[PDB]
DNA sequence: GCTACTGGGGCCGAGGGTGTTCCGAGCAGTGCTC
DNA sequence: CACTGGTGGTCGCCGCGGTTGGAACACTCTAAGATATTAGA
DNA sequence: GACCACCAGTG
DNA sequence: GCCCCAGTAGC
């Protein structure tokens, strides 16, 4: 029973309301839970599987030295960077 | 791309909706208000949904609910169970036939039947027992402990007295709806892992004979006596303080992930 | 045991019955007495006063598709009466009455009795080969070419027309055959020449209707070739079900085919 | 230590730069770290006193039946309900 | 808002920065590249910030990493540390005038070295040993633990060399156990400033301006950072930093040494009574 | 000796620390020319400059205006561990302690302490002159006085406020001065305790001599958001004064009349 | 970025042989100040 | 509602008695017909 | 020199 | 009658 929080971002309706299945939307594209390994792959085989054209981010608690972990899908300004295994997050200018 | 059900450790307990329509939107489950208040309800983290009288549930409602192995329970006042619907074939074979067969051969139905009570009262059932007195024993010692938490949470009692006609009396109430949201995680455990909910060894001839056998096994061991701390209380909305009781009930005692293995330990009398 | 298909409207209840009130508002009363199961097509939004009142007549409610092409979801999940599923059990589970089912079931599916001799192993083998030469005789009546029913089980765009319209057809009549067997009070998962599955009884009832109609419908579909031959399959067996009333005439020859097995039924 | 999500909408940015401070901005306005329980009740003293006019909801990691707990600050068109102990989200119409 | 420190065992072990400028962007530490990437920094959350050559800090960078109690050293080659910033008054009175009189005192101070022996090796110290007898022993000690390390996994050995001015050619073995008790030593001062402790009050080590830390850093030194070290050395890749790094990262998460290290320095010192 | 740099950047040119400003005249600075570097808000430190620092062993802090506050430190916890144990032997030894306490009162007050007296009856002295001293502020100044009082901002009396703000400038200055000259803020003698203690001391030792008037003088005004007034005037009087460089004598006479030899 | 509106079209995403591996101080005149 | 840009304005956000489970595979059977293996259940 | 506050314009 | 899909501004 990990927490997990998804953050997608223009993406079609359908995944969505598949998100919406499982997760809590408290906020516009943010949803929020608390599944186990099994489903958090299964939600991310509905986000890869249905994307298609925005972007979304992924982060779940585990045992790691930050707490927690994360990946994406598709293009986004903010692009995770990896200093000596901690993954950041570094803001790309206009191009 | 499919939709499957997730497994019901996994899930919350029960969701109580009223006065609203029930609609699909981009294929979530949504209760729509009166008002226009929309309002997701994560069909898929649920074990059960209780329909309050008010709504109005749709096709596509029902068939994702459906989908996603979320049972619907329409209840009335109460929370008294009045209706449920879910997977037409959400039963397993192996294990369905497996119940069926202990049913049938009263041998290993008399073995089931003694394993719920030495599973009910920590203690072995008397010996050369037919049945119907053990059926009658269970009668008279849950008789003595409704008489045993009524004297000790210090309420009125009388009673069982299940029927809302002569309540006008809370403490019924309370047991009423605590006992129905017992028996709404448990008839979904039940479709849940492929077994009978009308195939029962002890309440045999009523529709929901095997909810009420191992809803019956755990009833005061959990739920029943938080339904007297409630009704001692006596707030003005018991059957929110029951539901949100009984919530915390089935969380502290992991009873969604305990029902399954109850089950098969009961019904592995019959090696 | 009569049932009623309503469709596109809301079930509410008016002076104690069901009604179904319509986009133009044609309402639809009808008595409790009338009806012993309800399917609910979709374009149906049900209130909770008429499942009060269905709940308390004991009037089965079964959402499915269209013509019953898929079945949904079903009120009285598991199983209402326990007798009859006690008795499909007992049928199932006694080798000599599983043998008589199965046999009646060959009986039935085509019009020779099976031989005596065989085992339900046996008569297994024996539905193989003229299922098999039932494949090859409609694909020549039909002029499709036919290289057989292997298809790709994880996508389906990546198998022929044929075997696609098959498959869909089929789905159907696994729709109305659940449909029938859920309004006749039995267990889907009970099977006896298929076991294991959770819809077997489907398959076995389904099997014995299979090839009379529904697969020589995917056969013309697939001699067509349309665009979607997903969903002219579907609508086909749609106007099939509405148009011969499978689903009336398949509870008899449920009852027919548990009949056979010499025991005395539930009623 | 339990997870910890901070989303927020119209804030001014001294409330963005100090959740940088102890969070992870992984997407604009979405704050995602592994604090303790003190530690959050702090973020939240940010959050409360640095919003002003924004809305932010925090979202943390809990042993509750839903495995997570949140609350807001300042007013939203996804307003929190309580349905019988179960709190979720309505989305209040125009 | 006053914004108060995170306690140490919380935070994550550290992060190391190579390029660019180091700003503060509305009460944010970020690191901002020569293209204009722009790359927040939880500066409250992390225990040091290591700042290699290329980093240009500004002034509201100092007092916003010094504010959240997040140590800043600035390194060299292979890590080696070259200086450091933190709070100013950042150091607890009773703990700093409990450990001063450990170090006043020759008895105390000689306790708290035989604390330090025994809990480095498997064995207590012999008995009435002055502290230059014991450092001699644990210089014996140490130089046959490299050589024997340096056997088991392998690797061309001559002798601990500390500093990189002395390297050589080709000597990368000294270049990975540099960049891995960099490492701890950086977490090791960290640790000594935010537990209130003076790093430059030493009892094995002393006059050196980092002599507590290499105490307490050299009682755990070798259990867990120097082998892996050998190991890494023993691979001998293209990028032995980011490597080092890497394992010496996972080896503080799975030892935890960021939450005991304040308990190793408490019960060092409690021999000392 | 130290020096004061702002509002360029720090980087290092043939040997040297060189201060870049936007006009463009550089600073340059050779390695042994200052003991310690005072930076000033408006400053960015190239990493050669630290290594530069590090290689000849110089102190940096980083501090604002005039060192009004002290942000940050190099050498962080104190670099030179003979001072450290000086000051901490001063400071557990009875008599020793005693001795600093008395040179403390002797260096406030023009007039020696009261011999036989403990560091509680000095206290208790030291307060009521405290008294005595903002009543007679109180009159000279024309500031209406109700005591030392404060809420744990701005919804309080504006002298106590102006008292707060200086006082927080001349613990900056102080502080910067404990630093610079080598010797923990939190090993205190009259105050004991709290990190800043000997903060506390050095600056009460000079308090009510300039800071504390001058918060009196704008008290006597009444302008708009007195922090900054108190702020800017106490920089001002830091600048004018030389209060840093003033100060790190007066610690090395405090600690030096505990009659110890002290370290070279 | 997200969100509301509003006709047009479709009722739809399947396929089944089987089971088995609280306390000091002062000091002014009981309160202030450290 | 988030991001961007330029210019004026500040260098600030304080106080200080001490101490007490699922899929890979292994199979039955039959009738056509490569009279062996294979396609269908 | 570094950094924040303000005020729209655009997608 | 219910629901998805597409375009179309609007902030
Ligand atoms: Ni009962
Ligand atoms: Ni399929
Ligand atoms: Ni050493
Ligand atoms: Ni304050
Ligand atoms: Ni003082
Ligand atoms: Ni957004
Ligand atoms: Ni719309
Ligand atoms: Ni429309
Ligand atoms: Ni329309
Ligand atoms: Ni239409
Ligand atoms: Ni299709
Ligand atoms: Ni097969
Ligand atoms: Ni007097
Ligand atoms: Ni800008
Ligand atoms: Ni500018
Ligand atoms: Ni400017
Ligand atoms: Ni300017
Ligand atoms: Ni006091
Ligand atoms: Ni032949
Ligand atoms: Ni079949
Ligand atoms: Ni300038
Ligand atoms: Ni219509």
């Amino acid at each position: 029973m990990s927490m997990l929080v998804v953050v997608t971002e223009n993406v079609p309706p359908r995944l969505r309301g598949r998100l919406a299945i499982w997760l809590l939307e408290v906020r516009a594209g943010v949803y929020v839970g608390d599944v186990s390994a099994k489903i958090r792959e299964m939600i991310w085989e509905q986000i890869a599987g249905l994307a298609e054209e925005g972007n979304v981010v992924m982060a779940w608690a585990t045992n790691t030295e930050t707490g927690f972990e994360f990946q994406t899908f598709g293009l986004n300004r903010r692009t995770p960077v990896d200093l000596d295994g901690l993954r950041l997050v570094s803001f790309l200018p206009v191009g | 791309l499919p939709l499957n059900p997730i497994p019901l450790k996994d899930r919350v307990s029960m969701i109580f909706l009223q006065y609203g329509q029930i609609d699909v939107i981009d294929g979530a489950f949504v209760l729509i208000d009166k008002t226009g208040i929309r309002t997701h309800i994560p069909v898929g983290s649920v074990a059960c949904i209780m329909l309050e009288p008010g709504t109005r549930v749709s096709h596509a409602a029902v068939r994702l609910a459906a989908q996603v192995g979320t049972l619907l329970v329409w209840v009335g006042e109460a929370g008294v169970r009045v209706y449920a619907s879910g997977q037409p074939g959400g039963a397993r074979s192996d294990k369905l036939l497996y119940q069926a067969k202990l049913a049938l051969d009263e041998d290993l139905r008399l073995k089931v039947v003694r394993k719920m009570f030495e599973l009910r009262f920590g203690e072995p059932a008397p010996a050369r027992r037919s049945v119907e007195q053990l059926r009658g024993i269970e009668g008279s010692r849950v008789r003595a402990t409704y008489a045993l938490l009524a004297k000790q949470y210090g309420v009125t009692w009388n009673g069982r007295r299940y029927d809302p006609k002569d309540w006008e009396d809370t403490i019924n109430q309370c047991i009423s709806a605590a006992t129905s949201c017992l028996y709404g995680v448990t008839e979904a455990a039940i479709l849940a892992a492929g077994y009978a909910p009308a195939i029962g060894f002890v309440h045999t001839g009523k529709p929901l004979s095997f909810v009420y056998d191992i809803a019956d096994i755990i009833k005061f061991d959990t739920v029943v006596p938080k339904a007297f701390e409630i009704a001692r209380r006596n707030p003005g909305e018991p059957d929110r303080e029951v539901r949100l009781a009984c919530r915390d009930i089935f969380r502290s005692s992991k009873t969604l992930a305990k029902l399954i293995p109850l089950i098969e330990d009961v019904l592995a009398a019959g090696e």
